[PDB]
């Protein structure tokens, strides 16, 4: 898998692939690796499909109980720490999760938290998680600036997944785009790599390694 | 040392139409190179227009189907005979499967039926409860043989409109119950030829708003 | 364990053990809270039948739960220490999980929850 | 076991 | 170890060697492998000496408490208690026990309890490492309703061969006779049985 | 794999199934497991398919050279001795399990060879995964003084037992009859009881369906 | 996690801690602060197993903060180190031990003395003039043996620390993305922003 | 986690027009040693069910006690214990099937393969298999151990599918079973000549046959086998 | 460390009416990492075509080896080797290395110049011959290819129809395998003309 | 496997079972385990069938070449050639062979060659898995200078017990009689020996 | 050994090779040239097992130099790569294989074309527009997929290479102490001294 | 390899 | 592998 | 350890 989330002037951009594998067998190319916990909170999935899907759905329940009890939307910090404290209780049992908790609140602003199953919890501006993270980093880091427009940021996020989708054997299918603002998350569509690659190759003039 | 798991072979296949869904499975049960039964059904009517199959290790398969059937019964008791929606069933099965995350059910689970809009639905699960709604899913021993054929014939993958220079894709469309059963029968005859654990018989359970109908077809017995 | 239901309903619909606990509060030294425009002030009475006291070391009537919240009380001094200790632990526990100190409302709601639990738990007054 |  | 119990006209006879080995070293050359669990219910122990002793001790306790409440237990009851311990603790026990007893109703009875914890009621039973060498001999020579002198000879000749071929078996041949008459202990020395 | 050998009054008959597999996948639906060592000495092989083919051809080649040198028709015991000495040299690393049968000046013979270089003699033998299914039939129906037509029936029945009951065996029945004073008759696909049923649909694509990037004429000539 | 150094000088304790957080063949972050303030005059740096480090650090921080509120009094650096050691000493014979190594730099207000404590994951405590954890020690200890003097100023201590970081950047295989430096003295804890 | 010590071999069974036949040899093997020769591995439950057990004999004897206890418990406060509320084969099977799977799931299995043969109250033939893994299947013919490899092929020549059951008589079916037992004696190294056979018929009821022997054996052809290739004397 | 699935790749061959087709993907990777999208697995020695899947160093080595052997064959025989003969040469060569084998899944395809008969064959890694009327499959998506071929294939397809069948068989199989794809090549082989087509497929 | 060779007044008799097993499956139920290395020198094969066949084949070759040059070899010479192969290749062989032969000077002789490759000259020898069960019986029943009918009964009764208790042994009892008269092959079927 | 990159542009091939030689927890050298000139217009960079790398590189260099003297003629880059591949292809089924991975950058004087060949220790040869060995590829391939154009100049190629080295210095765990860059073109082999 |  |  |  390949998931990236980065912070910029216009908020947060979240891009994921859609490929699920069982070894060298491609199980599915139509998997939702982004979970919509609430209108201002997004969760990304990498590693074990069952582990990520089960516990990030459970995280959504805990965030709902927080706003019922406290009459206030949970902070990205608190939400990320509920998940990180949960997986830490299971440390050594063999959970497999690479996770990014992305969202906006008034007190925090736009925030991204990396949370993995060996209990690591990191705040940061850029994260790439999954088998194809290094391929995504390569394109993202070399083109990243804070002053990117919402249009350019969305494209770079999309192009960084495509880059990994191409080179990483265990990444591909389609790109799912999200943009997180002060007003909440906005879905920017599903993009099949089948059509997106040739469209990008032609328009951008990149991917000269491939027989055109 | 005692190995609690075994492989009972066989293969299953779920396809979703517009106003129907099919869940098919071969009736062969095996261990190693021996045939246990030529007719041992593993596609079950669970009530509320949900059909379910848990292919792989038959013991874990039967245990799961038994537990879900029981889950449906108690849903009726606890919620004033309310009909369990296919999406609600799917989430319930995730919790059943993931409950044994550290001693898993060694099965690939597929359920079929109608969603709350009356449209055909298929849900497929890994052994520890990761699940996803699809138009199309093959499961079990011959999944690797059947699935790429379904990609080509159901979802029309890699097929382009003739003379469009491979620019316009073949358009997606719902298949008739007649056209779907043709693909199921051809999927299973093909699987039977090239996989030793598949054959004997094919049992299809078709789900419409009218209820659950069955169809049976012979397969090669070698 | 001691199981007896000490806090129970009477025919007239009163829980006498809860109402007798209020009589202990009414016996306690006076405590007053007044909140201004940009401050709160906690005033506390100290009975003057005790001379030869050591005011350096004598437990102060107002207790800090966290650096931003305080708790004064009226009634049994020994009982107050148990509520203050639990509140101080819950204050640190909230900082540890929510990465944010408690609200005054939340800290109050917790202490109030503890007081309530002892009115329908067996073996406790 | 599905991977991501 | 070489142990056997044989039913005959007047009751049952228990036979055993006297050799306890750790590796190829003989730790005890005068072991008593025939043990009393009740007045006329005895057992033959083979396998772990710690286990066979621990089991035998518990059974003697159970049958003593049984006798206090319900009077004399049957040989079948004794074998059932042995089985219960052996079967339920099969994962932590290395014990092959032959249970032999004399009722006045049932006469002589022999139950064998192998490693599994299974029970087998037989006219005669052989067990222990030495037994392998005398399956042929015992099968060809055993007859039902033998006399005391015939059964003593049958056991003596059998264990004599077992001892001759099995390094793990040796020393003296102990025997215990269970009849209506009572309990008789017999011993036979190398100088006698070796030259049979 | 299911291979049998049956002795009758005036000769010997060997039969085999026609299924080749890699793991649970069927690579060859009609494979020839009956090999010619010499014109009147035929061999049936189970185990490593490559090894049975190679060892058969090598001894067959050496037997032809020996026959020319000695100006004599080759003997089954010669093929047997050369095989078992070769297989023994490689201490079972050549996974060839053979039923050797034939007629020579000495008479009619039936032997089995194991990978480690052990040999057996019998009136009826069976080797391969389906041997137990085949041997069950042979033990039930075999008798002394079989006719040619009875021996073919018994042999083909023993193979069929393997085809149906053993997952490793399937498809068709090959037979070779070696009778004294007659040419050996190789009956390739003697029985074909596993014919694929007509498919429900033709998957012949409309021309232009596949998207193409480049075309070019390949030069095969000088 | 990897590099954590500590230098006790005349009037202060200086803790340097590497900024790199690496997992696999990817440096995920290059600005990580591997330290928690336990009390106004006590700082603890930590390095070891992923997850365990922060979980242990924050757990200690919560307990010291609880004590500070309860007694309206700051525990001595000696007292805090003894508490932390006992927690690790318990941990090592647990089902799953904390694999965390720590330095505790503190200023004792009663003694008017800086104190540096080096505690490994086994619960092995030592008071030192200078300490290090992991491979860092194999370079810094011999360097500090030579250049260190007990009566040095904070500025001299920082120059001595620069000499350690330079040697580590030259001879260490892995890129640890520099260090965050913090000074513990009579006035409390402050961070050097330009290093 | 066990290892079986004293073991029983193949149990074989098939349906016929009016009922079911089941058979199993009377041997208790101790590895390669043929230790016990008087072991009954067919255990009737009431007058309408027989449970055939292979594998560990200590675990078999435990299952015997469970079935014996099940009959007692069923009779408690049950005026129709010998009529409408008598134990059915389907009840007895499902109980064992539950136990076998619970034990495997606790990593402490009953090291057995079990075939429950019987006739239901409505006259239907019942034949179903369960083993140490809790795997269950039904078929016109069922067998355990070597029986699965050698008996099934022979029994399936008689009853190949469901439609063959009404066409199969008790004479034909019993003959097929007795032939299969002979084949198993030829080719199974942990089998004995002595065996028990049980017929549960919907008309004549339970017929239990003890001390049967394999007979009409072909050995004569052995005299003509000399050496392994070249030897003539 | 499974030699047959480090580099990845697939070959498929089919027979039609007076024609054969052989097709292969273009991927060469090092497990997850895709390295080359130009690595062709189909070679030819005169009118005989050989596809090779498996460990890429052995794919290259065997091509160089069979070029060597077919060149000497032609000089001595004074004619081009035929598919049936070449098949035997491949088998001999592979089994020569029986206890240290080339980790490959070769596939021979071609038309006998004398008889005009379409011929295809597949081999295991130790050199066992798998002869087929219909189709041969090889590589990391062999299961997928078996499933596609067994359902899509029908006998006596015309060259233009056979092209569509083999192309759809390879493409849909390659898309269900992580280590296969990244482009494809299809050879359509008639008695005395050979067309080579590069397919457009998804590049993930 | 169950094999034995017995010396008697007129020569020597070889006995064997007919069962060859792979695991618990009987691969051959009519095996001939008594093999000719010379006209009146025969051997009994136990252990690996492949190994015992390969050894027997080589020895037959050596004794044929011996006969060409130096006339009829002694039974001792045959046993020496067997030993040489077994001992020098002890690391790669699983073979227990009993060599039995009839000279006119030496009469009946029996040599046993266990796994080690050691040689032991005995009045009678028993070998194979089945032998363990009949050490007791054979020791008690064997006498020197028995008649042909006595020795045939001794072997028949012995192998009958071995076959009864050993799962690995079974089928027919083959025997080969070596006397001045010549070579006689005997066979005995289950229906006879089982009910002894 | 670790990082070796190659970029073929319009008129030249550019090989970048890391300067670090690390053993244990010590960087022994920070100026190592992981390349040999095989012929005037052919350069080979190498990375892998210690000792094997140089021993293999020098052995190849000697053989190509011997051919150059014998025929008074320079072997084409294609010919040299084919020779090197066969040596590794032999090696892998040896008693102790060369664990060496190489890039061969050459300028074919007959074709007037730059050529880059990537050969692993198994003897897996590929001609590429850009190549890398070890973990470097996991970052550089996706970056070059994006930014690379086939008609670039040598100066454009060097800027594209700087972009790769920057990305590796940012995200790679280990300090590889920068790279030595060399350009192969019609005029032969020259080293960029300031990178 | 292949097995039959 | 056959035994005797 | 002692055996019997
Ligand atoms: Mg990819
Ligand atoms: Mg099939
Ligand atoms: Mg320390
Ligand atoms: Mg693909
Ligand atoms: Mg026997």
């Amino acid at each position: 898998t390949t998931t990236l989330a980065f912070r910029f002037q216009g908020g947060i951009i979240v891009a994921v692939d859609s490929r699920a594998t069982a070894g060298n067998w491609v199980a599915s190319q139509t998997v939702k690796k982004v979970i919509e916990i609430n209108p201002f909170l997004l969760g990304t999935m990498a590693g074990g499909a069952a582990d990520c899907q089960f516990w990030e759905t459970w995280l959504g329940s805990q965030c709902r109980l927080h706003e019922l009890r406290e009459k206030e939307r949970i902070s990205v910090a608190a939400a990320s720490k509920i998940l990180s404290n949960l997986v830490y209780q299971y440390k050594g049992a063999g959970l497999s999760m690479g996770t990014m908790i992305c969202g906006y609140t008034r007190k925090e602003g736009p925030t991204i938290y990396y949370v993995d199953s060996d209990g690591t919890r990191l705040k940061g501006d850029i994260f790439c998680v999954g088998s194809g993270q290094t391929f995504a980093y390569g394109v993202l880091d070399s083109n990243y600036k804070w002053d990117l427009s919402v249009e350019d940021a969305l494209y770079l996020g999309k192009r960084s997944i495509l880059a990994a989708a191409h080179r990483d054997a265990y990444s591909g299918g389609s790109v799912n785009l999200y943009h997180v603002t002060e007003d909440g998350w906005i879905y920017h569509g599903n993009h099949d790599v089948g059509e997106l690659f040739w469209k990008v190759k032609e328009e951008e003039g990149s991917f000269n390694n491939v027989i055109g | 040392q005692f190995n609690p798991y075994g492989d009972n072979g066989g293969t299953i296949l779920g396809i979703a139409g517009e106003d129907f869904a099919v869940l098919a499975g071969d009736t062969r049960n095996i261990t190693d190179y021996s045939i246990n039964s030529r007719y041992e059904p593993k596609v079950f009517d669970c009530g509320d227009n949900i059909v379910m199959s848990a292919n792989g290790f038959a013991a874990d398969g039967d245990a799961l189907v038994k537990r879900f059937k029981n889950s449906v019964k108690w849903y009726h008791f606890d919620h004033n005979d309310k009909k369990l929606s296919i999406n609600s069933a799917a989430r319930n099965i995730q919790h059943l499967l993931y409950g044994k995350r550290f001693f898993p059910y060694y099965v690939h689970t597929i359920i079929a039926g109608l969603d709350e809009d009356g449209k055909g639905a298929v849900y497929s699960f890994d052994p520890v409860g990761s699940y996803e709604r699809e138009q199309c899913r093959a499961g079990g021993a011959a999944a690797s043989l059947i699935m790429p054929f379904l990609d080509n014939q159901v979802n029309f993958k890699n097929q382009y409109e003739p003379g469009t220079n491979g620019k316009v894709k073949k358009p997606l469309k719902y298949l008739s119950v007649e056209e779907v059963i043709k693909l199921v029968r051809d999927s299973f005859t093909s699987a039977t030829e090239r996989h030793i654990q598949v054959g004997d018989g094919l049992e299809i359970l078709i789900v419409t708003k009218d209820g659950v109908r069955k169809e049976f077809y012979e397969l090669k017995r070698d | 364990g001691y199981d007896r239901a000490l806090s129970i309903f009477s025919p007239d619909g009163h829980i006498f053990q809860v109402e007798y606990a209020l009589e202990a509060v009414k016996r306690g030294t006076c405590a007053v809270g007044v909140k201004g425009k940009n401050c709160v002030v906690l005033g506390c009475e100290r009975r003057s039948t005790l001379k030869l006291q050591d005011t350096r070391i004598t437990p102060s009537k107002v207790s800090k739960i966290d650096s931003h919240v305080v708790l004064s009380f009226s009634g049994l001094n020994a009982d107050s220490r148990i509520l203050i200790e639990k509140a101080r632990v819950e204050a640190q526990s909230h900082r540890l999980t929510l990465e944010d100190p408690v609200t005054v409302e939340y800290l109050t709601r917790y202490v109030a929850g503890v007081q309530q639990r002892y009115t329908q738990s067996g073996g406790v007054r | 076991f599905l991977w991501x | 170890t070489s142990i056997m119990a044989v039913t005959f006209k007047d009751g049952v006879i228990l036979g055993a060697d006297s050799r306890t080995t750790t590796g190829a070293y003989i730790a005890n050359r005068v072991t008593d492998k025939l043990t009393r669990v009740h007045d006329k219910i005895w057992c033959c122990r083979s396998g772990s000496a710690a286990d066979t002793q621990a089991i035998a001790d518990i059974v003697q306790y159970h049958l003593e408490l049984y006798t206090s409440q319900y009077g004399t237990p049957s040989t079948e009851t004794a074998a059932s208690v042995f089985k219960e311990l052996c079967y339920e603790n099969k994962d932590n026990l290395t014990a092959g026990i032959i249970v032999a007893g004399y009722d006045d109703k049932n006469k002589g009875e022999v139950y064998t309890i192998p490693l599994g914890g299974s029970v087998h009621k037989l006219p005669y039973a052989i067990a222990g490492s030495g037994s392998t060498f005398i399956y042929g001999y015992c099968d060809k020579n055993f007859r039902e309703n033998m006399s005391k002198e015939e059964t003593v000879d049958f056991i003596k000749h059998s264990l004599s061969q077992a001892i001759k071929w099995d390094g793990s078996s040796g020393g003296v041949i102990r025997m215990v006779v269970l009849t209506a008459a009572g309990v008789e202990r017999l011993i036979f020395y190398p100088d006698e049985y070796e030259q049979l | 794999t299911t291979i049998v050998g049956v002795k009758f009054n005036n000769g010997v008959v060997i039969a085999a199934d026609t299924r080749s597999t890699q793991g649970p996948i069927v690579a060859d639906k009609n494979c020839a497991k009956l090999h010619r060592i010499s014109p009147k000495i035929w061999c049936a092989g189970a185990g490593t398919a490559a090894d049975t083919e190679a060892v058969t051809q090598l001894i067959g080649s050496n037997i032809e050279l020996h026959s020319l040198y000695t100006s004599r028709e080759p003997r089954v015991v010669s093929a047997l001795q050369m095989l078992k000495q070769h297989l023994f040299k490689y201490q079972g690393h050549i996974g060839a399990y053979l039923i050797v049968a034939g007629v020579d000046p000495t008479g009619s013979h039936l032997f089995s060879i194991h990978a480690h270089g052990s040999t057996d003699v019998g009136y009826y033998l069976s080797l391969g995964s389906g041997s137990l299914a085949a041997m069950a039939v042979l033990e039930s129906h075999w008798k002394q003084d079989l006719t040619k037509e009875e021996a073919i029936k018994l042999a083909s029945d023993a193979i069929q037992a393997g085809i149906w009951n053993d997952l490793g065996s399937g498809s068709n029945v090959d037979v070779c009859v070696m009778e004294i004073g007659k040419d050996a008759e190789y009956l390739r696909n003697y029985l074909t009881p596993n014919v694929r049923e007509e498919k429900q649909k033709s998957y012949k694509f409309p021309r232009g369906t596949t998207a193409v990037l480049k075309e070019s004429i390949v030069n095969i000539c000088d | 996690m990897d590099i954590i150094l500590g230098i006790r000088v005349q009037d202060s304790v200086i803790l340097a801690s590497s900024k790199a957080v690496t997992r696999g063949i990817s440096v995920l972050k290059d600005s990580d602060d591997k330290t928690r303030q336990l009390s106004p005059h006590t700082l603890m740096s930590f390095a070891g197993e992923a997850g365990d480090t922060v979980q242990f650090a924050e757990y200690i921080q919560a307990n010291i903060q609880l004590y500070s509120i309860r007694e309206d009094y700051e525990l001595s650096p000696q007292a805090v180190s003894s508490f932390v050691r006992q927690e690790l000493a318990k941990s090592i014979r647990s089902r799953r031990p904390y694999q965390v190594n720590v330095l505790i730099g503190g200023y004792d207000k009663k003694k008017n003395k800086p104190e540096l404590y080096q505690i490994d994951y086994l619960g092995t405590k030592v008071e030192l003039p200078y300490g290090a954890h992991g491979y860092s020690g194999f370079y810094t200890f011999s360097l500090l043996d030579h250049h260190y003097r007990p009566d040095m100023t904070t500025e001299e201590g920082l120059d001595l620390l620069k000499l350690c970081v330079q040697e580590l950047e030259k001879r260490m295989p892995m890129d640890f993305k520099g260090v965050i430096v913090k000074i513990v003295d009579k006035d409390g804890i402050r961070q050097v922003d330009d290093f | 986690t066990q290892q079986p010590i004293v073991t029983g071999t193949s149990v074989i069974s098939m349906k016929y027009d009016n009922g079911v036949i089941i058979a199993a040899d009377n041997l208790g093997s101790y590895g390669s040693l043929l230790r016990f020769n008087g072991v009954e591995r067919l255990i009737p439950v009431g007058d309408n069910t027989v449970v055939g057990i292979s594998g560990d004999i200590s675990d078999m004897q435990h299952i015997e006690r469970l079935l014996k206890d099940l009959v007692t418990e069923n009779a408690y406060d049950n005026p129709l214990a010998d009529a409408e509320e008598a134990l059915e084969p389907s009840y007895i099977f499902e109980y064992l099937a539950t136990v076998m799977y619970q034990r495997r799931s606790k990593m402490n299995p009953l090291w057995n393969a079990i075939i429950v043969a019987g006739v239901q109250s409505n006259g239907d033939q019942f034949l179903r298999y369960v083993n140490l893994l809790g795997v269950t299947y039904s078929s016109p013919t069922l067998a355990t151990g070597f029986g699965a490899h050698m008996a099934n092929p022979l029994l399936r020549k008689v009853v190949d599918r469901e439609s063959d059951i009404p066409k199969t008589t008790v004479q034909v079916a019993e003959e097929a079973i007795v032939n299969a037992m002979r084949v198993l004696y030829y080719r199974d190294a942990r089998s004995s000549r002595n065996f028990s056979l049980a017929i549960i018929d919907k008309n004549t009821g339970l017929t239990f046959k003890k001390n049967l022997q394999v007979e009409n054996m072909k050995w004569d052809f052995a005299k003509d086998i000399k050496g392994y290739g070249t030897q003539k004397i | 460390s499974d030699p047959s699935s480090i580099n990845g790749g697939i070959v498929v061959a089919m027979t039609g009416k007076d024609c054969v087709a052989i097709a292969c993907d273009l991927r060469l990777g090092s497990q997850s990492l895709g390295v080359s999208n130009k690595f062709e697995k189909i070679f030819h020695y005169g009118h005989v075509f050989l596809g090779i899947t498996g460990l890429a160093t052995d794919v290259t080595t065997l091509n160089e080896m069979f070029r060597y052997k077919t060149n000497l064959y032609k000089l001595k025989e004074e004619r081009a080797i035929e598919p049936e003969t070449f098949t035997q040469l491949v088998s001999s060569s592979l089994y020569e290395r029986r206890f240290g084998p080339y980790f490959v899944g070769p596939v021979v395809a071609g038309i006998n110049s004398k008889s005009g008969k379409p011929f295809i064959a597949g081999f295991d890694l130790i050199g066992c011959i798998d002869e087929a009327k219909d189709f041969i499959v090889s590589g990391t998506a062999s299961d997928q290819l078996f499933g596609m071929c067994e359902s899509l294939y029908e006998p006596n397809l015309e060259p233009e129809d056979l092209f569509e069948t083999i192309s759809q068989a390879l493409l849909n199989a390659a898309d269900r395998d992580a280590l296969s794809g990244w482009g494809a090549v299809v050879y359509i082989i008639k008695k005395d003309e050979v067309v080579k087509r590069y397919l457009k497929m998804r590049q993930d």
